[PDB]
RNA sequence: GUUUGAAAAGCACUUUGGAAAGAGAGUGAAAUAGAACCUGAAGUCGUGACAAAGACAAUGGAAGUACCUCCAUUUCAACGGCCAGAACCAGCCCUACUGCAUUAUCCUGUCGGGGGUCAAAAUCCGGCGGGCAAGAAGUGCAAGAAGGGUCUUGGU
RNA sequence: UCGAACCACCUAGUAGCUGGUUCACAUCGAAGUUUCCCUCAGGAUAGCUGGUGCUAGUAGAAGUAUUGUGCGGUAAAGCAA
RNA sequence: UUAGGGAUAUGUGGCGUCAAAACUUAUGGGCUCAUUCUCGAUACGUAAAGGGUGUUGGUGGAUAUCCACCGGCCCCGAAAAUGGAUGACGCUUAAGCCCAAUUAGUGAUUGCCCAUUAUUCCUUUGGUAAGGGCGGAAACAAAGGAGAAAGUGUAGCCCUUCCGAUGUAGAUGUGGCCUGGAGGUUAGGACGAAGCUUAUGGCGUGAGCCUAAGAUGGACCGGCCUCUAGUGCAGAUCUUGGUUGGCGUAGCAAAGAUCUAACGGAGAUAUACUCAACAUGCAACGUUGGAUACUGGAGCGGGGAAGGAUUUCGUGCCAACGGCACUCGU
RNA sequence: UAAUGAGAUUCCCUCUGUCCCGAGUUACUAUCUAGCGAAACGACAGUCAAGGGAACGGACUUGAAGGGCUAAGCGGGGAA
RNA sequence: CGACGUCGCUUUUUGAUCCUUCGAUGUCGGCUCUUCCUAACCUAGCGCCGCAGAAGACGCUAAGGGUUGGAUUGUUCACCCACUGACAGGGAACGUGAGCUGGGUUUAGACCGUCGUGAGACAGGUUGGUUUUACCCUACUUAGCUGGAAAUUGCGAGAAAAAGAUUAUCCGUAAGCGGACGUGCGAGCGGUGGGUGUACGGUACGCUCACC
RNA sequence: GUGAGAUUGUGAAGGGAUCUCGCAGGUAUCGUGAGGGAAGUAUGGGGUAGUACGAGAGGAACUCCCAUGCCGUGCCUCUAGUUUCUGGGGUUUGUCGAACGGCAAGUGCCCCGAAGCCAUCGCACGGUGGUUCUCGGCUGAACGCCUCUAAGCCAGAAGCCAAUCCCAAGACCAGAUGCCCAC
RNA sequence: AUCGAAUCGCCACCUACAAGACUGGAGCUUGCUCCCUCGAAGGCGCCAAGUAUAUUCAUGAUCACAAGACA
């Protein structure tokens, strides 16, 4: 007998399995579509989140009913630290896939590259990338080197370079990590003689945030969600929670399926683990590219608003610290907890609708605390509420005594 | 599966020549599907190594879209409860035929599971079994002895790639590649094709020729 | 059932352990007869050594093979009760070699009347003249006293 | 322990109903139908079956034909009988 | 239509693969095209009325063209609840449908594949079984051989011949097997009986019997003829004993709660080196002190009845019990 | 028929997690270890689709899956 | 649209049957949740109208997606209130009780009516009336470990591969063509050594050990 | 051949033969992507426009913007919820002699409360190509004209298949790589 | 280095490619005539490095996996 009503299903059936993410960071398992008429470039960075704010921008949407009006957005800052060039593969078309041709490295690699070889590498030899350092300037490996670039001018249809986040620039206390989180990143545009020659300038040379993508856009971020544990039905699916006379519980699905096929569907929610999944999430719009603190001590000032201040809050981000570096903001969430690393790849969306064209302008940045209420925007403004207090006035009675 | 240092040393502690095991290699241009599938699982399973070629240009008897829509019904079947333990349904025209060979073997047992192990079943013709000794044909089942040559007929990789199988196109400039590979080098010898039959023209009249009216009888002229 | 043993000769003593016990010694024919102690089953379990083995739940039948076998039996010299090969008898089972009848709505010959064609041969119909269409017919019956089988029987 | 307590007995109550019924081979091998029965889940009865035979091994034989001689009112036909 | 096996030949059904056979036979003829349960296709066996200018034959009329009819295949008619079924793949110069052949207008027979059938050859077993031989013919030492019983049934008196053979319920036969005891006979056993054990073979169609080896046992017992019965187990929600998977699993969650140091105790502070300690002896017990709580005078207070009857008390003591623990204990 | 009712019913007020529509915290479990240690159950076992069948198969027919072994769940089957 | 006829499909009704289950398959409806089917209510394309427009009748391809909140009733059903683009119809042991609930049927108490001489009866009304077990196998959900291409072994040799496949340095294309350490001492491409500044802090680039 | 063990049922030291397998891989990273899953779906407003159409009554639609319902995947800046941070304070009864510091009442109670979690109770995002059905056609015969169909073509549905998205080599990846070993 | 094995056709002439209502080339009477490459062979290999009085072969005893195996 049919059920009785209708209700649409609970949650997306192809985000299956929902099983941990083999992986805690960002891949791309698929880079936007090579146009070779453009000009070779770059396609993802990776970014590290840290925290959210909130933002104040003019809306330019003629016919909106919040035309020429300043709406309050939120942001996330997403922390964003050079990536290091290490390596070219290079890949062929082949009737079963795409296979590797293979690699040349940079002649130089970095210490927090080949510690992501060791489980341990303080205790240890250390000698990883040692044999290929000195076998790649003798005169066969010279030759090898040569060999293989030629492979791929004959072979490759993609051309892909191999960079590392550098975290010894990323000076966070939170992080705990020390080797460096490496991918691949896609080159697309021109031929693949024209990729090539950009793949070998920036080799063992680090590429910036602000040269992959620019301050109005959109983009994509893969990202690993924040992990739940094992969650019952109701929290993982979404399923009603049953009336409270229900013997033996209520965050239970009732019927698992009918007699008849006598066993439990794959379409049946049942629990498990919640979260730590991987994400791509689509058409994140970019707000502002920033700017180190060593060059940019006012990086939160606007135009419109010419109070001198960072982009970290007071008290810093929660659980984080300080933005030390350079950093993308974008517009609302992406997928993932603080400290996480995360994947900024090029839109495959068509980047056409009215909505992602639109140039941004902003008018405020929230530098308030995410401790408590933010009140104060910058430290100047508490010293000026707060007037001298008790622990000043004993400051200044040390430095008269001196 | 590239051989193991147990499988590399023991070729190098009794001095192995390079070995080839007899081995057929069919070219399937122009074949009906299941004539051809039947003619290799009879041979697989009396113990032939066979390895399959160009199956993107098999031909399926009718229309492309009543072929199109026969593959499309077996899509259909999917085991309802969990499809990961479903029937597993292969796009590629290399897969297709391993499939309707399989179907002709005795599939559940060992001596069925060492027959579908002997065939091999690439598309287009790929660089290990181009220069591997000449290729051969199934003759009673080559489309213009099967067909009646007003009837529409089918080619394997146009029906597969509008059902899956992703990768026509570049089975398409493997084989352009090809062909203009293998025509460069068939130019190339032909002083060398030229250069024996006229130097057999010539062998004649210098060999004794009480073995030439021999070589006469028998039709060796 | 107390039925340990012939007899308590019911384990002195040594050194590990707080002890239960253990490792040695000793008694006795026997201690794998050490105290509800003769025999010590099946089921079940541990251990040492091996045999392997995908997922067909297992078991099962047939027929071979691979490896094993504190098993049986036979054979070892001008000999076998073992394994092969050919030969030749007999039997039986295969297949080669064919005759007697029959043709007629048929064969052939020319003159017609019919056809088609550039003209005409043929298909077709009809006169009376001859007939054998001769491994000639796929029509009736066939009785023609072998070359091959016999790990399809027995024998020397 | 209650719409007739508990104990021992009569008592191994009685059951046309349910369950079980321990070695091998050989020679033969059925019935669910008839009649009667407070009979319809049972019996007795005839039949089919086995065992023992007996009697002068072709006799008083036959799920069959042929020839002769009887019996019939179903199919068809008819409604102009 | 059925004893245990071979060889040949069939039957029903088949010969594209699965799957034996047309390694997809012919040197046969036609017909058929069908685009989301996908034309069609092994009887029994589980879609119709009606329609078609799809194709292929027929019939009867008329002036190369029309008209009315009838048939074959194909399409439409033709819509269900897990993904699905000519058995599967597939097949379309069929591997489909209807006819027809047998190596093809060549000269005459039977293309070949499969049975618990048929023919025939062996072996067994039983007959309403049918015949023959059984007065030792002569002769023959060791250093050509053995048997020959007047017989229902045997290791069958010996040969030859013929036919049958499956079977539930059931009947019957068996010099058919097995167990306890009894009457007789003939023998075993401390140089090892019964019992037990089995990659211990042997042989019997079988029930079973017998040998061997025990690095098992330690005193009784076999065979044959008769006699006798508490005489044969796989199942009765069978009886009694034991064992086992589940399984080191479910659990040991009311009555708030314990912490500390010193002593006691075998219960520790337990280590092969080249080691300073942590990272290699953990957990747990009693007593006194101290800290922290609780019961909260309808008390985990102090006495009695009923009931119990040594649980009282001291001292030893820890095998089993006090579902964890114990050095404590009713 | 006043009074009375752990009686049966209906509406209104207050009221609220009954609900929209769920979230979050606590104690105790589960969970992991130390000690201790069962039972129910158990022919044999255990992947499916269709077909047939005593006319709803884990075993049969033809297909489709299936490397082995685990921990916590869970209530579709085992006509549990 | 379609009488009179007629040929059928359907198994969400009911009747008929008695095949399976009486050493037991938990016997209604809600609630929950997933999936299927099409005979399509809404949505995507359409054809056709007694289709001017607007609303709509009929039909086709299509089951991808959607298909509600309530009052009364134990209800399936029904019936109105209201929203909506629309509030389509069904299946899965009349899906789904070791998922729940227990209103209702379906015991023992009691009352009423009709029946019965009575005990009692009642597909009549009423009220009150224990919903037990997963720790096993599979399925499904997640979470670990780990072999294996003769799918454990054979030594049973197949590369989506190079081109001496017959001897042997590379580079770049076939005809061509670039150079390749020389003999324990040397040199060359190089990994690590000492002192005064450059590119986007510390890594690179200037000027003793292996190999050719 | 070379290493390592075992021959454990009746005492002991010896050393013969035989059997079992060890004799090459280990570790670390970047990817491939077969196959399987699979998703976004609806609505209203603006103007077009009081226009098309119509005697009048009446009365459309596409491009194009702007929003929204249902669903999906996340997120915690804001706002809201939650407090065993018993965080700070307030308050009642008992109680350490009183103040101090507290404590008891299974967290005494009341107000505010970080962080964390979390709400359509807040916030952000939710995309491409083809194939071909119905159908309307184009050339074009059968059938000297006609005809979308017979060959052949065109355009083309929220269906179907891919892209994107999720898992992913028992899909056994001579895909690429770092370092050791072994040849 | 265990290892004894089953396998028994080699090629830098096949190892290029379409077609079958044609695919040697042309004529014009379009089904016939005409041209040489005659339209039905991939080459080798099968015991003198090549068709010529050249020289080993047992006893491995009459079949047995070929007792050989770099072609
Ligand atoms: N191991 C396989 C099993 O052996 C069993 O039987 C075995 C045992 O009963 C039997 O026992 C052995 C005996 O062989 C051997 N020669 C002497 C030994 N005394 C016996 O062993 C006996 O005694 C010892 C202690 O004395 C006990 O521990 C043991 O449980 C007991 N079986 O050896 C037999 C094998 O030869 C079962 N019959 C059988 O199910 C199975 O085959
Ligand atoms: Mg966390
Ligand atoms: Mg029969
Ligand atoms: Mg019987
Ligand atoms: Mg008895
Ligand atoms: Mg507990
Ligand atoms: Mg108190
Ligand atoms: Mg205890
Ligand atoms: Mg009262
Ligand atoms: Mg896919």
């Amino acid at each position: 007998s049919h059920c009785k009503f209708e209700h649409p299903r609970h949650g997306h059936l192809g985000f299956l399995p929902r099983k941990r993410s083999r992986q805690i960071r960002g891949r791309a398992r698929a880079f936007p579509k090579d146009d070779a008429t453009q000009k070779p470039h770059l396609t993802s960075f990776m970014v590290f989140k840290a925290g959210m704010t909130h933002i104040v921008r003019d809306v330019d949407r003629p016919g909106s009913k919040v035309n020429k009006k300043e709406v309050v957005e939120p942001v996330t800052i997403l922390e964003a630290p050079p990536m290091v060039i290490v390596g070219i593969v290079g890949y062929r078309q082949t009737p079963v896939g795409l296979k590797t041709i293979g690699t040349v490295w940079a002649h130089h690699t970095s210490v927090e590259f080949r510690r992501r070889y060791y489980k341990n590498w303080k205790q240890s030899a250390q000698l990883a990338f040692s044999r290929q350092k000195q076998f790649a300037n003798t005169k066969e490996g010279k030759v090898a080197e040569a060999r293989t670039l030629n492979a791929f001018a004959k072979k490759a249809s993609v051309i892909r370079v191999i960079a590392h986040t550098q975290l010894r620039k990323l000076r966070n206390h939170r992080v705990g990590v020390k080797k460096a989180h490496v991918q691949e990143i896609q080159i697309n545009g021109g031929n693949v003689a024209a990729k090539i020659a950009l793949a070998k300038s920036l080799l063992e040379k680090e590429v910036r945030v602000d040269s992959v993508f620019q301050q109005s856009e959109a983009c994509d971020v893969c990202s690993v969600t924040k992990g739940h544990g094992t969650e019952g039905v109701v929290k993982r699916w979404g399923v009603a929670c049953l009336p409270r006379k229900t013997h033996r519980g209520l965050r239970k699905v009732a019927c698992i399926g009918a007699w008849h096929p006598a066993r439990v569907m794959y379409t049946v929610a049942r629990a498990g683990q919640h979260g730590y999944h991987h994400r791509t999430q689509l058409n994140k719009k970019i707000y502002q590219i920033g700017r180190s603190v060593a060059v940019e001590p006012n990086q939160a000032t606007t135009t419109y608003d010419l109070t001198a201040k960072t982009i970290t809050p007071m008290g810093g981000f929660v659980g984080y610290g300080t933005v030390r570096n350079d950093y993308v903001m974008l517009k609302g969430s992406v997928s993932g907890p603080r400290r996480r690393v995360m994947t900024l790849r090029r839109p495959m969306a068509p980047q056409t609708s009215r909505h992602l064209k639109e140039k941004i302008v902003l008018k405020f940045i929230d530098t308030s605390s995410k401790i408590g209420h933010g009140r104060f925007q910058t430290k100047k403004e508490k010293n000026q509420w707060f007037g001298p207090l008790k622990k000043d006035r004993i400051r200044r009675e040390e430095r008269l005594r001196k | 599966a590239f051989p193991s240092r147990k499988d590399a040393s023991r070729a190098q502690r009794k001095s192995a020549k390079k070995h080839r095991p007899e081995i057929i290699v069919i070219d399937l241009k122009d074949h009906v599907l299941g004539r051809a599938a039947a003619v290799v699982a009879k041979q697989l399973l009396l113990g032939k190594k066979i390895t399959v070629v160009r199956c993107e240009q098999l031909n399926i008897a009718g229309t492309e879209i009543r072929n199109k829509i026969k593959y499309l019904q077996y899509l259909r079947k999917r085991k309802l409860t969990n499809p990961t333990k479903g029937p597993f349904h292969h796009r590629a025209p290399s897969d297709v035929f391993v499939r309707t060979v399989r179907s002709m073997l005795p599939r559940y047992t060992k001596r069925g599971m060492k027959a579908l192990n002997s065939l091999v079943a690439y598309e287009g013709i790929p660089p290990n079994v181009v220069r591997t000794g000449g290729r051969v044909v199934i003759p009673r089942a080559q489309r213009h002895v099967c067909y009646r040559s007003e009837r529409p007929y089918t080619v394997l990789g146009n029906m597969c790639k509008h059902v899956g199988w992703k990768y026509s196109d570049v089975v398409a400039n493997l084989e352009k590649a090809r062909v203009e590979k293998a025509s460069r080098h068939h130019e190339k010898q032909a002083k060398l094709r030229e250069a024996w039959k006229a130097a057999r023209k010539e062998a004649l009249a210098k060999m004794p020729k009480h073995n030439v009216e021999v070589l006469k009888k028998f039709g060796y002229a």
